[PDB]
């Protein structure tokens, strides 16, 4: 009640009932009062409504004209499905990480500079999906109660964990086809030397691009809990290297297609092109690229179960593709399994 | 004069194939029929060796008990303690395609050769620091897939030219030289009294040798297809080879016949490398199917699988104290089992 | 004391974990080739540039590795065995031929040399020979689809395309796509045949790679 | 002459095969039997070790 | 007091639903990289709009 | 033991017929593949014939093609050749070879230098 707190401290005497302070008032007076300052920006200012209430001998009559003649003027449904859409689709791909990423700790036939990759794009699933889970649920748990906004110092942490491990996902996915085009650009190539000056390309500039727009906007702009956006521009320093690695990923995409197809037309194919094609889109993520691509708050606004849940399931579709449908783990996985008895 | 000398040979063949049937009086499995087996016993994998880059194609054991030897066809020699699995010394090569190495009983000397028609003999002495070459015995013409050592001055070779030829390091030259065979001679091993040995052929074949005479022993032939892997009896009277074709087999040096045969039906690959306990109940053997095998030799029966590896092995053996037994394989890596 | 050899042991294996790696990665920098044949011209005509011989060069910074047996016996099955880390197998040809399809054939057979890569090399320009030696070379159309060496009779190229297509049935025949083969004639010409070697070692580790990646 | 030079080798070192003796080979597989028996104890791989006497722990 | 008491009801009974639903929406856009969400596109403002008009209706009651 | 018999050679004028069977025991004959081999007196030796495991797959060298037939009896463990329409170019010792190993369609087993499973030979005087 810091209105009552700034009204109390400033026929009848002075009586606030929630709504109004009610001046020390005499008997019979018309007191002309309007509704409070929440009303301004709903309407434009022509429609400043006003109400009355005469203070009588017996304290005050009733207010007349009402309330509701001058203070006058479902996505909830929508929501909690598309919110339990991606919390399915994240987890489902998680569990199905886990019994993706350890397998690949331990084989070691299956251990070579190859699956070294995909463990650290896998790695980044597990930060990407965990990154909204215990984090997500724990800075909106908070502003549920609240019923304003926080800004606490913790509410950071959950944001700013939450912008390192996303954009180093966009870079792991990028990195994925990088190392697979240059693995066809020569015919020599250092092959462990390529190898780890990539995971610091995909771990380190990561965080060295979410600490400029952490210390580019604390010195500008500190709003809230740092989570609506408000700017033109700095989001591009995020989604810069976001869309500049989905954009050249793509080309990328095309060198790969370029090459597979020079040696597909041997003396000794569009079915064997279909699905190469269509397995190689969930590792290089460009089924990204029409979002990327196009407008969002003009063209359409809920197509975000289309772009959440091809991004959501996307943890679970690498971990059958990559981990679990592979000609060559499943013949090992098969062996190992003659060996137990 | 051949027509007769092929009809003579046939029964000089039926001289000695009837008369072989005269101490043919009973059947191995018949009367040992009352032991009790070892039963399932299994080894565990205790330590794990990488160094190599290619197909580790031969190790061998130390004389006490504590270092081994090993080569690869990427071209290193190197010396491994068995204990802490600290490599004690590495040895570049000038040739690559090394088919076998040797480790002397006296420690100061190892020894390797391959495709390049060269038996290296090293020298681990070294007053001066670190190892080189004391000479190489440039004598034959195939290839070199076994060596042994009788002391620190004479070694005893295989052959991809067919003849088993014994040196003097001193002399660089042969000594002797063993005729016998007919295709390639891939293995041999030397008897508990250093003064006999025999050899494993490409012949389905092993022909018992002497290195002091130099004549043709004996032979024997009870194989289906081209032999790998043949070792000595710890007493000094039996020897167990090991075919191309899944089978092995068991003779004696006395009866001059063969005793007992090994094998399943489950198992389709050839034999590689063969070895024995140290009280020689348990034959050792590793096959093509990328694991080990580990066999009773008086049952007939298996009785321990050594699955660690995941390539073709290659090479193993229990050492002289039988404190535990390596094995090596195409994956680079070698496994040792308790 | 105990501890003693401590100091050594370690501070030795370290030497050599620290030598290795500089051949851990040179072993990398090279590939290597399996050169063989019976016949000595078309043989020793690839020596433009003891038990077994061996030569080395390097092309646009990347060198090579043949190795051609030399005083070698004529059984090959225990030594051929040795030979499935080499990149390719190049096969040089010089009745020899239909006796040179099986030492072709049984390769491609082989169980521990399944996932190498066989290129080849056909010299020997022969027309007489040839219907001697198969009767169904009579029924044979030239290939026109492949082009030919132009400005030559076509019977002579006609025969070219006849073992040029017949090792091809028979590399083909049930291969399933682990290894590929590479036929070329460079009959006794004094050309390159690098740049048609250094091309087609890198169709071969090409596909190992697109193969590694179910995308073949 | 050159063909039976090596055809001559078969003769005489398959003549000196007959010389050697017959052992009969039950008595000479119990001379396995009881060797086997005999260093039944001092085998490590035919017992099973304990910690402290096996160096690999 | 069955307006003057319960418009002290309709403000706070529907910024427990305004401010409940904005935070909803903004948990679900903020977990997309291209469709971020911004205070001019904030719902709730509306929602409390929509708000009186069933609330005016359960005064007629 | 390895033996490797034959049965058969003789006299022939241009345009007979005859047979040829390679009795041999000593292993499992269903697990090999056999396969013939002739030479020409002053020139080396070629692979003729064959046959699989099973008996499915037959090859022959181009200049005997259609002339020759191939089969084994692996119940009594033999292996039957039939020449017919006979070719002065043809007299040559013959043998009856096996691939060493087993299990698999690869040989390497033409060779001169004593390969050790090739029999004690034949001749044919076309």
């Amino acid at each position: 009640k810091k209105e009552q707190a700034m009204c109390l401290e400033k026929g009848c005497p002075g009586m606030w009932d929630n709504i109004t302070c009610w001046k020390p008032a005499h008997v019979g007076e018309m007191v002309l009062v309007s509704c409070p300052e929440l009303f301004r920006i709903f309407n434009p200012d022509q429609d400043m409504g006003v109400v009355s209430r005469n203070c009588t001998e017996d304290g005050w009559s009733e207010p007349f004209p009402h309330y509701f003649d001058a203070c006058g003027f479902d996505q909830d449904y929508y929501y909690l499905s598309v919110k339990a859409l991606y919390t399915v689709g994240y987890s489902l791909s998680l569990v199905a990480l886990l019994l993706a990423m350890v397998i690949l700790c331990r084989f070691r036939k299956l251990h070579c500079t190859r699956n070294f990759i995909h463990m650290n794009l896998f790695v980044s699933f597990m930060l990407r999906a965990i990154s909204v889970f215990i984090k997500d649920w724990i800075l909106y748990a908070e502003q549920d109660s609240n019923h304003c906004f926080i800004s606490t110092v913790e509410c950071k942490a959950v944001m700013v964990f939450f912008h390192y491990c996303v954009v180093s996902n966009y870079f792991w996915l990028f990195i994925e086809g990088l190392y697979l085009f240059t693995l066809l650009v020569e015919t020599f190539f250092p092959e462990r030397r390529y190898f780890y000056w990539y995971t610091i390309i995909g771990w380190g500039a990561p965080l060295v691009f979410v600490t400029v727009w952490a210390t580019l906007r604390l010195y500008f702009d500190d709003t809230g809990c740092w989570d609506m956006n408000d700017s033109t521009a700095l989001w591009w320093v995020i989604k810069g290297p976001v869309v500049g690695s989905i954009m050249v990923n793509f080309v990328l995409f095309i060198g790969i297609i370029v090459i597979l197809v020079q040696k597909l037309q041997s003396p000794d194919i569009y079915l064997r092109l279909a699905r190469s094609t269509l397995l190689l889109i969930p590792l290089f993520g460009i089924h990204y690229t029409v979002f990327a691509f196009s407008p969002e708050n003009v063209s359409k606004r809920e197509r975000l179960v289309f772009e959440l849940g091809l991004g959501s399931f996307q943890g679970f579709v690498v971990a059958v593709l990559y981990c679990f449908l592979n000609g060559e783990v499943q013949a090992e996985i098969k062996r190992k399994w003659r060996s137990w008895k | 004069e051949l027509d007769q000398l092929r009809q003579e040979a046939e029964q000089l063949k039926n001289q000695i194939r009837d008369a072989r049937k005269a101490c043919a009086d009973a059947t191995l499995s018949q009367i040992t029929n009352n032991i009790d087996p070892v039963g399932r016993i299994q080894m565990r994998t205790r330590r794990t060796l990488r160094g190599h880059l290619a197909k580790i194609y031969a190790m061998h054991w130390g004389t006490d008990s504590r270092l081994l030897v090993s080569a690869s066809q990427d071209g290193k020699l190197i010396i491994w303690d068995s204990y802490t699995t600290n490599k004690v010394h590495a040895i570049p090569l000038r040739s690559s395609w090394v088919m076998t190495c040797a480790y002397a009983p006296s420690g100061n000397y190892v020894a390797c050769g391959g495709l390049d028609n060269i038996c290296s003999i090293y020298n681990l002495k070294t007053r001066e620091g670190n190892v080189r070459v004391s000479r190489e015995l440039a004598g034959h013409t195939g290839y070199l897939s076994c060596c042994r050592f009788l002391d620190d001055n004479q070694i005893v070779t295989s052959s991809g030219d067919t003849t088993c030829a014994l040196w003097d390091i001193e002399t660089g030259q042969q000594t002797t030289t063993f005729t016998g065979h007919t295709g390639d001679v891939m293995s041999l091993s030397l008897a508990p009294d250093t003064r006999l040995f025999v050899s494993g052929a490409c012949d389905a074949s092993a022909k018992l040798w002497d290195v002091r005479e130099g004549m043709c022993r004996q032979t024997f032939t009870g194989h289906e297809s081209d032999i790998n892997a043949i070792c000595f009896f710890p007493n000094g009277n039996a020897f167990a080879t090991g075919s191309d074709d899944a089978t092995c087999r068991l003779f004696d040096l006395r009866a001059d016949q063969e005793l007992m045969t090994y094998s399943h039906d489950n198992i389709i690959c050839g034999i590689t490398s063969v070895s024995f306990s140290k009280s020689g109940r348990l034959l050792l053997a590793g096959y093509d199917d990328f694991n080990c095998n580990v066999w009773d030799a008086l049952k007939a029966d298996r009785a321990g699988v050594l699955a660690g590896h995941d390539n073709r092995v290659s090479c193993l053996g229990v050492t002289d104290d039988g404190m535990a037994v390596a094995t090596g394989s195409w994956d680079s890596f070698l496994k040792i089992w308790n | 004391d105990q501890r003693n050899e401590e100091k050594a042991q370690r501070e030795a294996n370290k030497k050599i974990e620290k030598q290795l790696q500089k051949d851990k990665q040179v072993y990398r920098a090279t590939h290597r080739l399996l050169l063989l044949g019976a016949g000595e011209s078309g043989k020793n005509t690839i020596v433009k540039q003891s038990g077994i011989f061996e030569t080395k060069f390097q092309v646009d910074k990347v060198n090579f590795h043949m190795f051609d047996v030399g005083a070698q016996r004529d059984e090959r099955r225990k030594w051929i065995q040795c030979f499935n880390d080499v990149t390719a197998i190049i096969f040089v040809v010089a009745n020899r031929l239909q006796a040179a399809l099986k030492l072709f054939d049984s390769i491609w057979n082989n169980k521990w040399l399944r996932d190498t890569s066989v290129i080849l090399f056909l010299n020997k320009q022969d027309k007489s020979k040839i219907e001697d030696y198969f009767p169904e070379f009579a029924r044979y159309t030239t290939p026109e689809d492949a082009t030919p060496e132009p400005g030559e009779d076509p019977r002579v190229t006609r025969a070219k395309y006849f073992i040029r297509d017949e090792f091809l049935r028979i590399s083909t025949a049930s291969g399933d796509g682990r290894h590929y083969c590479y036929p070329h004639f460079t009959c006794a010409v004094d050309t390159e045949n690098i740049r048609r070697v250094f091309n087609d070692c890198r169709d071969i580790i090409q596909r190992m790679h697109l193969r590694q990646y179910e995308l073949l | 002459t050159a063909s039976i030079a090596q055809a001559r080798k078969l003769v005489e070192q398959l003549k000196m095969e007959a010389n050697i003796d017959r052992i009969k080979v039950s008595k000479a597989a119990a001379d396995l039997m009881a060797y086997c028996e005999a260093h039944a104890k001092e085998d490590p791989l035919l017992t099973p070790v304990p910690a402290s006497e096996n160096p690999f722990r | 007091c069955d307006a003057t008491c319960q418009f002290r009801k309709a403000i706070d009974d529907c910024q427990k639903q305004a401010h409940h639903s904005n935070v909803l929406q903004t948990s679900v856009q903020t977990t997309a990289t291209f469709t971020s969400m911004d205070t001019s596109q904030l719902p709730g403002n509306s929602v409390f709009k929509e708000c009186m008009k069933q609330k005016k209706k359960e005064f007629k009651a | 033991q390895v033996q490797l018999q034959e049965s058969g050679g003789g006299l022939v004028q241009p345009g007979g017929s005859l047979r040829l069977s390679c009795a041999a025991s000593g292993f499992t004959f269903s697990n090999y593949k056999m396969n013939w081999v002739r030479q020409a007196p002053g020139k080396g030796l070629e692979w003729v014939s064959d046959i699989s495991q099973s008996g499915a797959s037959i090859s022959y060298t181009g200049s005997v093609k259609g002339r020759f037939t191939i089969s084994r009896d692996n119940a009594k463990n033999t292996l039957y050749l039939q020449m017919n329409s006979l070719k002065p170019e043809d007299t040559a010792v013959y043998y009856c070879a096996r691939c060493p190993a087993p299990f698999t369609r690869d040989c390497f087993d033409v060779t001169s230098t004593t390969y050790a499973y090739r029999g004690q030979g034949t001749q044919v005087t076309v």
